RNA sequence: UUAUUGGAGGUAGAGCACUGUUUGGACGAGGGGCCCCUCGGGUACCGAAUUCAGACAAACUCCGAAUGCCAAUUAAUUUAACUUGGGAGUCAGAACAUGGGUGAUAAGGUCCGUGUUCGAAAGGGAAACAGCCCAGACCACCAGCUAAGGUCCCAAAAU
RNA sequence: UAAUAGCUCACUAGUCGAGUGACACUGCGCCGAAAAUGUACCGGGGCUAAACAUAUUACCGAAGCUGUGGAUUGUCCUUUG
RNA sequence: GACUGGGGCGGUCGCCUCCUAAAAGGUAACGGAGGCGCUCAAAGGUUCCCUCAGAAUGGUUGGAAAUCAUUCAUAGAGUGU
RNA sequence: GGUUUGGCACCUCGAUGUCGGCUCAUCGCAUCCUGGGGCUGUAGUCGGUCCCAAGGGUUGGGCUGUUCGCCCAUUAAAGCG
RNA sequence: UCUGGUGACUAUAGCAAGGAGGUCACACCUGUUCCCAUGCCGAACACAGAAGUUAAGGUCUUUAGCGACGAUGGUAGCCAACUUACGUUCCGCUAGAGUAGAACGUUGCCAGGC
């Protein structure tokens, strides 16, 4: 529908990829932040409605990241139409979600409204989650 | 060291590598059974078909 | 800086899964004493050892003979499991 | 629908068949290539000369050998057949 | 075919050193107005300057596996390999798994590589079935042991 | 709370005379789950095992293989047979 | 006239480079990006010689754009196309 | 869900006759009416929403080839497939 | 093995910084009559000289700040096999990168001076 989150193309068209499997990166900026765990991908229309919840709930400001945007385009052609000829025109974009990113985080606010405005984001997404405090890394060198 | 073999289960539908590496060992029809000396070759044209044979000694 | 061990075997083939499945936990040791040693170590006592000294403190890792004393470097953490693989010590200089 | 409208890009037969032609340890004759290639991606070395196109081939016989010089590029190198 | 040695390339993977994308900081090189001054102050946004950390890629790679591929005056097993001449058939392939493109991470889809089976191959199991699973029928026997899959009746075998 | 009067569900003596709480990864399960000739995707009967998982010994089971007999090919022993 | 995800209209029909292409090669699609149907009497040959873009700062031509000027600058330039 | 517009090209080309209406019905329930209920910003009559339930019933005409649709006048309701 | 010329070696050689020395090496260096030469220019190249000097170049010593090397361990992935349709799982080969440790202020050949 909407696609805010845009860049310079240097390419329209492009194969696509397909999620299989990772772990990792872990939180580094703020304390609390929430990883998704399973089976999607995610286009940017998503992201900004969670966005929207996140910076609602949360008055006295506080501070929200997202560390990731979407690289990639995902195409999808006129409406009833036989197959065969060229790939078809853009509609949307898209940031791979394997099991391990770390999508949004957050700090500036206790443990609880986090929380809160994190349940109220992965009901607004594809992926399963699960809460997560900074606490330690796998690795600091 | 001798070493009595005896093929199991049969070649069909397994790969050619695998099919060209047992007839190597002239390994004719199922239960057929030969005796060789053994070496690192011989071990490790058996590891290729390790599941669908036996060793004895 | 107390630590019950086993020692590995360095060929502990990839079933070592159930060490891990175990509580039990894989490690090494380098630097200035010896050359290098393979180890096995609960998880659940050093998870304790870490709040008891610190991070970078001085632990005293169990041999049966000797112990040395090291400064633990790095680990391996996973997600999704919630645990630690594969701890670094280092026997350190005096 | 079918038709409507679109290039085809796509030109989609055009092959040359490079690559490598011998192998390390491998007796070889006089005028025989080894090796096509662009560019120098590899260079020459003794007892080998090189053409119109950055083709190799070994001026006399001999045995193919491949080498390293500075870390990045290799190079070519018959030595005598005993 | 395997073992052993050597060897060309640059996938998976990983990564930011080029290409290009990107987030938040640090930011100072400095500006734009609204306004003060009236020579300067410039008070949100910024380019690049330089950097801390964290990310992305078929058409980016400082790097780089398994497999396969090429040869060995090398070794074991084994039976095939080549030329010439006579004769044809075939050029509509399908499914399963697998790496991928397209398509909607739809199709008993389509297009390629990889391998098997069917096609040209029955029989046992999958209730029933071309391709899935075990296995390759020379003929006969009122003999036996096993494979997949199964053991209460149907339906032989452990309530 | 039209607003207030609130026994108090804020705290301890009283009875009570041991469990009581909150998380972590988890196995199996429940709801979500509504079709069209007549049960209706267990194959049917039927099953709380005759289901699920782990570990074991047995056994059945094909034109496979084996035993006996016969035949043809073709390589050997070797006129043999 | 053939392709042709029925056929038709549309589009293409040869050649060069890449990617898809699965670490040799090869490997299709109405899959994804770009071109070519020439040019040179020197831009060829050969003997000698030399090393650039960018950046910093001072200075007329002041997008610090023009030549200068050193320093830093491992190829970020240029390579008929 | 497989009722629509579609994608696919697996049966059918030595013939599987397609729209709509008449007679005939039969079925599903994701209920249009009756029957029973829960909630209500339900005072009552009338209601809105949700649940169980498919036993029966679910109209005449104008208008077009008509599914559909608009309209008249009825009716407890004038069901979706 | 003190210096110098010329070769080989994956930058472990390097790069940055600082300390020391020259009339025997080399260099700066004085000059342009000739050789010759600079697109302007003896700056460069070249020829003739050796007035001055260790400043620079270059040589030696030391530094691990930069860059290159870099294991061992365990991880991702994957060849073979069993289950399974699971953005699969279990088992057996193999074995990265990143990273820590550590390594590193070169090593040898030939001639000629010494
Ligand atoms: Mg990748
Ligand atoms: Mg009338």
């Amino acid at each position: 529908m909407l696609l805010p989150k845009r860049v310079k193309y240097r390419r329209q068209h492009r194969p696509k990829t397909t999620g299989r499997s990772k772990g990792g990166n872990y939180v580094t900026f703020g304390e609390f932040g929430l990883q998704a765990t399973t089976t999607s991908w995610i286009t940017s229309r998503q992201i900004e409605s969670a966005r929207i919840a996140m910076t609602r709930y949360m008055k006295r400001g506080g501070k929200v990241w997202i560390k990731i945007f979407p690289h990639t385009p995902y195409t999808k052609k006129p409406l009833e139409v036989r197959m065969g000829a060229g790939k078809g025109a853009v509609e949307g974009w898209i940031a791979v979600v394997k099991p391990g990113r770390i999508l949004f985080e957050v700090a500036g606010v206790s443990e609880e409204v986090a929380r809160e405005a994190l349940r109220l984001a992965s009901h607004k997404l594809p992926v399963k989650t699960k809460f997560v405090k900074r606490e330690e890394l796998g690795g600091e060198t | 060291a001798k070493l009595q073999i005896t093929l199991t289960r049969s070649v069909i539908g397994r790969p050619e590598t695998q099919r060209k590496t047992v007839e190597a060992l002239g390994l004719k029809k199922t239960n057929s059974s030969v005796v060789v000396e053994d070496n690192p070759a011989i071990r490790g044209q058996i590891n290729k078909v390790k599941h669908l044979v036996t060793v004895e000694e | 800086s107390l630590k019950s061990i086993i020692r590995q075997g360095k060929q502990t083939r990839s079933d070592l899964k159930q060490l891990r499945k175990s509580g039990k936990v894989p490690a090494v040791v380098y630097g200035y004493g010896t050359k290098n040693v393979s180890v096995k170590v609960d998880e659940v006592e050093f998870i304790k050892v870490i709040r008891e000294v610190g991070r970078n403190g001085v632990i005293e890792l169990g041999v049966g003979s000797k112990t040395i004393k090291v400064m633990v470097a790095d680990y391996q953490f996973d997600p999704l499991k919630n645990q630690i693989t594969h701890i670094d010590f280092l026997a350190i200089n005096m | 629908k079918k038709g409507v409208s679109s290039t085809k890009n796509g030109r989609d037969s055009e092959s040359k068949r490079l690559g490598a032609k011998r192998a390390d340890g491998q007796f070889v004759t006089g005028g025989s290539i080894l090796y096509r290639q662009r560019g120098t991606k590899i260079y020459p070395g003794e007892n080998v000369g090189r053409g119109g196109d950055d083709t190799l081939f070994a001026k006399i016989d001999g045995v193919v050998k491949f080498e390293r010089k500075g870390r990045d590029k290799k190079q070519v190198s018959v030595y005598a057949v005993a």
